């Protein structure tokens, strides 16, 4: 009987960037990776940081600033209506 | 010392060197984050 | 200190007299022009 | 690279060191004779 070979589907997901796939629209409680969508730029609060000599330079080289690339990821699971979301993290289970 | 810099839109470190000599053979002294905070006066105050 | 414009703020209750804040005014009172910088960070006095 | 960790430990622990392993990375972009260089950057389409 005709059949198709079982594919590795969600298993290892990575984000996409581009936009050429199209959407999971799932329709059963399956975890997606999804494909980066809509990213509002970066936030580039500090470019670089340096590294105080202290006494024999300057000591105030040393940045304290949080890090860049804050930003709102807007991930599209997929297309349709969906419920349920849970257990969502990027290297894990769950965030707390 | 004190040396706030206030960068003009400049996004980096500020490099303050210091050199004695006129023509400008200064030496790494200090290093600015960003613009500080600065302002400019626009008044005249007798003390308070 | 109070806004007044989008660069402009008004410092009001100014405390003077503070390790000798006052000590330099006595002589001759503030300028017109003059910069004024919040103590922050981007200061920077080392290295000398 | 390390750094001091002070009065604890040893203050002399800090270094300023660069990273390793520059190198002569020659990348064929392919044989014959070609023209016009440009937009090349590592990480996107260009550098200052």
């Amino acid at each position: 009987t005709i059949k198709q070979t079982g594919p590795r589907l969600d298993s290892l997901e990575v984000m996409v960037s581009q936009e050429g796939t199209p959407l999971a629209d799932i329709s059963g409680r399956v975890a997606v990776a999804g494909t980066v969508i809509w990213a509002t730029k970066l936030e580039e609060i500090a470019r670089t940081t340096s590294t105080r000599v202290g006494s024999g330079k300057s000591s105030q080289k040393v940045k304290s600033t949080n890090f860049d690339y804050a930003a709102s990821f807007a991930v599209s699971l997929g297309e349709g209506p969906l419920n349920g979301i849970g257990r969502i993290f990027l290297d894990g289970q769950v965030r707390d | 010392g004190f040396i706030a810099a206030h960068a003009e839109p400049w996004p980096g470190a500020m490099l303050h060197s210091r050199g004695s000599t006129p023509e400008g053979s200064f030496t790494l002294a200090a290093e600015a984050d960003a613009r500080a905070t600065i302002g400019r006066t626009t008044a005249a105050l007798p003390p308070a | 200190a109070t806004l007044t414009a989008d660069r402009t703020w008004r410092l009001e209750g100014l405390l003077r007299g503070q390790r000798g804040t006052d000590g330099i005014v006595g002589p001759a009172p503030l300028p017109a022009g003059a910069a004024v910088v919040a103590i922050d960070t981007a200061l920077v006095a080392a290295g000398l």
